[PDB]
């Protein structure tokens, strides 16, 4: 039963080093081909780099040139990243080729599918220290609408339910980026018109809120 | 079950084919391959060792070619040296083996009913071997004379040349015992640690056919080879080369260094690019370098790390063009760049080999085994019938990835010619070859890797002669089981045939057109010759397509006039046939061909003079034997009064009058055959304004009859090699039931005797033959022989070889006698596997006007009535040395330099000595003709 | 080299066929599941990978295109067109959002302003309850580059979107100004409505 496993991710600090490994089972990685991409946090689907061990041939993506390196050992595949900067941080893939013997040098491509991949690991990359998160919470306009939110907390990810987890209508939207390099998202609960506590988990951190929400 | 780590049932095969197959790998790492034929006549086995010469010693060159040798000299449980061969003839069986340099081969085949007893013996080969003492001494002398008969052939010289410049694989006395001695070498020893070493279970591939159910065969191999040891043995530029031949010829070898595409089976991109590389149809390489009056014949393709080949033959003015000959050979293959892969070409080579494989024609037992055998470490079980076959993924970028390795860069180049003699400055060590190495001028490589566009190159354009109709016409009410004579005119007699065997969608038609005016002068020999030649050479490009797909023809002449053979799958065969006859009947000679053809068979004939002494002597007994027959050096000096005029002249007297015989036989009806012939008279009367022949001039040519007592030799020297042949040849008398089955008998039961004795025993030599020869309507026995030994010797030792045999003869038992007229009956009985052997057959009972079909039945009925009385007083009448009726001819072919106990060779009689053939035969009786 | 369109909604048992526009004349499909790695489709640019619903084509027309002609309740994901060139490399569209079309909602807007304790240490929050298409656009009164916006995945009952929307400046900014107001646009609200709020 053909698969692949990706190890080593985790978090660096920016300009840093990591070490990636497409752990390949069921296939030689010699014969084949092993290609990494890596997608980004709600983006689209982007190509990295690849290798042909047999005709121990690479490709790197012009995104990355002088700071990434793919390498396989005979039966892993690894990916160097080296002073990864802070938009490098995504989820990365390896796939294989679905034909062996893939011929690189070509001057007619031909597009061959990636029939096994990899569920990825995710490399986090900024510089800040972890944070407990901080909970505010929101009014509503004197049918009625509440919730709360978490602004400072890094890293992913926080979990936030409504009264121990007691209470539909209830809408937790996907964390954005501060442009300070920690993460917020707010949790909403339409409610009728005739008392609301939220608690906010963080278990990177150690670290658990519970706070109320009331009209005016 | 313990004893097998898988078995893989289902075999994919073609619909037509009735055999079974179950493949299993046995526990110690076996593939095995096992086939079910409940008709087969033969049964046969085959093992193949994925070891071979590449991995011999470095001190003993030639070591597993002379392992190969010694593994069949005896064993534990049957230690007798020849108990394997002699069973094997004495159930009609053979055997055989060869070296390559990553596999080693070893298959036999043998009377149906003892496969098992075969398959004991053949299993102690990898159990135990003796490796007897005795028996090393004389074969590294079989070994020696091996590489002694192939010294001066060219394509080993070549073969040796371009691995030298790494080992030699094949061996010799030096390599083997000299050299080894020397330095202080055990060979015994040797042999023994590379057996133990490289002969691993997990390295070999067993093939099996039999009678015997899938299971009973499943049973004998688990039996026979469970037992093998399974140790896990791992698996194992720009230059030019000027050559001087041994024969007169001229040749352009070009081939590139390329990766081993074995494991690239399901898309063969090196079948696709030979395929293309190799064209002969219009727009082609070979069509432009032709048209250039540069080259008659081309070869592209893939040869056994591998090679891909570009070879040509020469005319004088290509000889001086080579390197413009290579500028094109590299703009085709940019052309090929240029274009990128063709999806349509692959779907197109697809279907052909998925038709082909379908309607394969049946194999001979021994061949399908020993073939298999080779390609069973490649491919997994349930492909192997089909990996050679069936195409499955399209794959351009291996094709696009094999053709960057066909770049000016990575060139060898080796060109073979008689102008080189004298103007060369090296020596191949091993066979003595005189050749110049040179480095390729940059300029010149820089001028092949700008190699332009032309445009008088284009791919092939599709095939329009792919067969789509593939009904099989229904077995005739009146259907007979001989060929009967549906018509007979004086212009024509058409025997015909339809099918009622095979049952695959083909037909074969021939024709024997004849004339006295092909053969009445070697003038008019040589005439009708470069006539054919020219018209061959004319529908080339045409017939090319055809050929692709599963058409082919032969056009040759005969003492009789000229032979006309049209094979393959009948959907478009009229169409083929009728452009053939039709460009006969009206042909326009192109001047530069005329004088590009003399010339090359020109120096066919002088070619001659290389043969081999055992073909030579053949040839001169043909000579001797035959009332009428011209000389090769006849026909030499005769061609040089062939102009174009008389050319010209000559091919509208030759069709002016002729006489058809024809068999038609295959998948077609008797309308349909009527249609055909019909249809090539009209066209003969139309253009060549043909009439009938006159019954009177159907002249046959009669063969010399030898007088009571006495014993001619002929003498001859070859020029060129350094052995020497013999021919001896015992005249009977004419065929009949009796004169025949009495000669066959005889043959049959001193046939294996004299191999053993003649050859293992006392070592006369390599080539060692014996049996019936048959022309002209007479026979005899003959004895053919290769050797290092002086002729008058060989003479002496057949002699009392024969009185051996009488002796034997009477001292046998019931038994056996009756064993050897059981095995002659199965050989005579045996059913023809495959259409064109039935058609060999029926044209040899034609071209013979004896038009014998059951002679088979009749004499095999006839066979079983004789004793062993009969076969001595035989014997005594026409063979013995004192022998009332003796008729003996030898020819002796003494080697270039040689000079003009052992049971006891009685006295002989003075021989007359042939000074002049002619006079020879003016002094001799003929025999008559053998009566239709 | 590009793909269409953006996304694409539809019903369920719908036709839906998206169009990857590209050397290399062929292209390979992928089908991806937010959160999970890719799938492969279709490979030659006719055949598809194996055991996969054969309610996938690859089509020519030039442009290349995908087609789901019986789209069942477990296709809706987002499509990936991928190419293969020279020089080994590797490349892949922007994504075709194949989303399950329900009838037209209207946005539930709400206003939510900054906590207490916030400006201790501001973030003013509009809310856009449910809604459908994803297509809306709120604009925040002066207008605009401090704006961040988070949206959901489709609900699982009613298949409608809540959008989300923050406004953040330093307190000092925040005290600066006295009116502020929301505005989205959208396909259900006949006048855009403005949910301003004071102090
Ligand atoms: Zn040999």
């Amino acid at each position: 039963e053909v698969q692949l496993v990706e190890s080593g991710g985790g978090l660096v600090q920016p300009g840093g080093s990591l070490r990636l490994s497409c752990a390949a089972s069921g296939f030689n990685v010699s014969s084949y081909s092993i290609h990494w991409v890596r997608q980004a946090p709600g983006k689209g689907l982007e190509w990295v780099a690849s290798i042909s061990s047999y005709y121990g041939s690479t490709s790197y993506a012009d995104s990355v040139k002088g700071r990434f390196t793919i390498s396989a050992d005979t039966n892993t595949a690894y990916l160097q990243m080296n002073s990864l900067r802070a938009e490098d941080t995504a989820v990365y893939y390896c796939a294989r080729d679905r034909v062996m013997y893939y011929w690189s040098f070509s001057k007619y491509g031909y597009p061959y599918g990636m029939d096994y991949w990899g569920q990825g690991t995710l490399v986090t990359v900024s510089s800040a220290s972890t944070k407990g998160p901080s909970v505010f919470p929101l009014a509503p306009s004197s049918t009625a609408a509440l919730g709360c939110l978490v602004k400072d907390y890094f890293p992913e990810p926080v979990t936030v339910s409504w009264n121990s987890g007691a209470l539909s209508g209830v809408h937790t939207f996907p964390a954005v980026l501060q442009s300070s390099g920690l993460y917020s998202l707010s949790s909403v609960v339409t409610v009728p018109s005739s008392t609301y506590i939220c608690n906010v988990n963080h278990k990177p951190s150690n670290t658990k809120v519970d706070k109320k929400v009331e009209p005016k | 079950n313990p004893a097998i780590k898988r078995i893989g049932n289902h075999i994919t095969k073609s619909p037509e084919d009735k055999r079974e197959y179950r493949g299993l790998e046995l526990a110690n790492g076996i593939k095995v391959l096992l086939i079910s034929d409940p008709t087969t006549d033969k049964s046969s086995a085959a093992l193949d060792v994925h070891i071979g010469s590449l991995s011999d010693p470095p001190n003993i060159a030639g070591l597993s070619h002379f392992l190969e040798h010694m593994l069949f000299l005896g064993t534990k449980k049957y230690p007798k040296e020849n108990e394997y061969s002699q069973f094997l003839s004495e159930h009609a069986g053979s055997s055989n083996a060869f070296t390559s340099g990553e596999h080693t081969n070893y298959y036999f085949d043998v009377s149906h009913e003892h496969l098992e007893g075969a398959l004991d013996r053949f299993a102690q080969f990898f159990l135990s071997p003796l490796f007897d003492e005795s028996a090393k001494d004389r074969e590294v002398n079989a070994v020696d004379s091996e590489h002694e008969k192939n010294v001066m052939n060219d394509a080993w010289r070549l073969f040796q040349l371009e691995k030298a410049t790494s080992k030699f694989g094949t061996g010799n006395k030096y390599t083997l015992e000299t050299r080894p001695n020397q330095e202080g070498i055990d060979v015994r020893q040797e042999l023994l640690k590379f057996h133990s070493a490289y002969y691993s279970s997990n390295l070999m591939a067993v093939v099996v056919l039999g009678r015997e159910s899938l299971d009973d065969l499943t049973n004998l191999v688990v039996k026979l080879f469970s037992e093998v040891e399974n140790k896990n043995v791992p698996l194992p530029l720009k230059q030019l080369y000027k050559i001087v031949p041994i024969k007169d010829i001229r040749n352009l070898y070009v081939t590139f260094p390329i990766p081993d595409l074995q494991k690239y089976y399901k898309s063969n991109p090196g079948h696709y690019l030979g395929h293309l590389i190799g064209h002969e149809g219009p727009g082609s390489l070979l069509s432009e370098l032709k048209s250039k009056g540069w080259v008659n014949t081309l070869v592209g393709g893939q040869k056994e790390f591998m090679f891909f080949i570009i070879n040509v033959d020469l005319t004088e003015e290509g000889l001086l063009h080579v390197e413009d000959i290579i500028l094109h050979m590299f703009q085709y293959i940019q052309k090929l760049r240029a274009e990128g892969p063709q999806e349509w070409v692959f779907q197109e080579l697809k279907d052909l080999n998925a038709v082909a494989f379908r309607f394969k024609d049946k194999e001979r037992p021994r061949g399908y085994t020993s073939k298999i055998a080779g390609i069973l470490h490649y491919y997994p079980l349930e492909e192997v019938l089909t990996a050679e076959y069936l195409l499955e993924e399209f794959r351009p970028d291996l094709i696009e990835m094999v053709l960057d390795k066909l770049r000016p860069e990575n060139v060898r180049v080796a060109i073979v010619s008689k102008s080189f003699e004298g103007k060369t400055d090296r020596t191949e060590e091993w066979y003595g070859t005189q050749y110049k190495q040179e480095a390729i001028p940059d300029e010149v490589i820089k001028k092949w890797q700008n190699a332009d566009l032309n445009g008088k190159f284009k791919l092939p354009t599709k095939n329009e002669f792919i067969p789509t109709n593939f009904e099989i016409l229904p077995l005739e009410k009146e259907a007979t089981p001989y060929p009967a004579l549906i018509k007979d005119t004086a212009m024509s007699k058409l025997w015909f045939k339809q099918d009622d065997k095979f049952f695959l969608p083909k037909a074969n038609l021939n024709f024997e057109f004849f004339s006295p005016f092909a053969y009445v002068d070697p003038l008019h020999s040589n005439m009708a010759y470069l006539y054919l030649e020219l018209l061959k050479d004319s529908l080339n490009e045409y017939a090319y397509a055809a050929e692709l797909a599963g058409l082919s023809y032969d056009l040759q002449n005969t003492i009789y006039g000229m032979y006309l053979s049209v094979k393959g799958y009948n959907d478009k065969q009229p169409i083929l046939l009728k452009k053939i006859i039709e460009k006969m009947a009206t042909f326009e000679i192109d001047e530069k061909r005329f004088e590009i053809i003399k010339e090359a068979y020109m120096r066919s004939l002088n070619n001659f003079r290389a043969e081999q002494p055992h073909q030579h002597a053949m040839y001169y007994l043909r000579l001797l034997m035959t009332e009428v027959a011209w000389t090769k050096d006849e026909l030499k000096e005769a061609l040089d009064d062939v102009t174009l005029p008389r050319l010209k002249a000559f091919i509208p007297q030759l069709l002016s009058r002729l006489h058809i015989e024809a068999l038609l036989h295959g998948n077609i009806t008797k309308q349909a055959a009527l249609g055909i012939m019909q249809m090539v008279e009209d066209t003969l009367i139309e253009h060549a304004h043909t009439k009938p022949l006159l019954p009177s001039q159907l002249v046959r040519y009669r063969e010399v009859q030898l007088p009571d007592r006495g014993w001619f030799v002929y003498q001859q020297r070859n020029e060129v090699h350094n052995n020497s042949g013999i021919e001896i040849y015992y005249q009977t008398d004419m065929q009949s039931t009796s004169e025949n089955m009495f000669l066959e008998l005889f043959a049959q039961i001193i046939s294996e005797p004299a191999f053993n004795t003649l050859r293992t025993k006392e070592q006369l030599g390599y080539i060692v033959f014996s049996g019936p020869r048959r022309a002209n309507g007479i026979q005899g026995l003959r004895f053919i022989i290769q050797s290092e030994k002086p002729p008058h010797y060989l003479e002496s030792r057949v002699e009392a070889f024969l009185i051996t045999m009488e002796k034997s003869i009477e001292d046998m038992t019931e038994e056996a006698f009756q064993k050897h007229i059981q095995a002659l009956a199965i050989r005579r009985l045996d059913k023809p596997k495959k259409l064109s052997a039935e058609s060999a057959k029926y044209w040899g009972e034609i071209i013979s006007q004896q038009y014998n079909f059951d002679r088979d039945n009749t004499e095999v009925a006839y066979l079983k009535t004789l004793t062993k009385e009969d076969i001595i007083k035989f014997y005594k009448e026409m063979l013995a040395v004192d022998a009332p009726r003796r008729h003996k001819v030898s020819v002796h072919v003494l080697a270039r330099e040689m000079d003009s106990n052992l049971s006891q060779a009685p006295a002989l009689p003075q021989p007359e000595v042939i000074q002049n053939m002619t006079e020879f035969k003016r002094g001799l009786p003929l025999f008559p003709l053998v009566k239709p | 080299m590009t793909q269409s369109p953006s996304s694409l909604s539809a019903s369920v048992g719908d036709r839906v066929t998206i169009t990857c526009r590209a050397v290399s004349s062929a292209v390979a499909w992928y089908q991806q599941k937010p959160g999970k790695a890719p799938k492969l489709l279709i490979y030659s640019t006719s055949s598809l990978y194996s055991g996969v619903p054969s309610r996938f084509s690859g089509s020519r027309s030039t442009d290349f295109t995908l087609t789901i002609s019986s789209l069942q309740p477990e296709d809706f994901a987002t499509y990936y067109c991928q190419q293969s060139s020279p020089s080994f490399l590797i490349t892949f569209g922007q994504g075709t959002k194949v989303e399950i079309k329900r009838t037209v909602a209207a946005p539930s807007v709400f206003i939510f302003p900054p906590s207490d304790s916030q400006l201790k240490s501001a973030s003013v929050v509009c809310l856009l309850n449910n809604f459908y298409p994803r297509e809306a656009k709120v604009q925040w009164k002066a207008l605009s580059g401090n704006s961040q916006e988070s949206v959901t995945e489709q609900d699982s009952k009613d298949s409608t979107y809540s959008l989300s929307s923050t406004l953040t400046l330093s307190k000092a900014d925040y005290e600066k100004h006295k009116v502020y107001a929301c505005e989205v646009t959208h396909q259900g609200l006949s006048s855009p409505v403005t949910k301003s709020f004071n102090r």
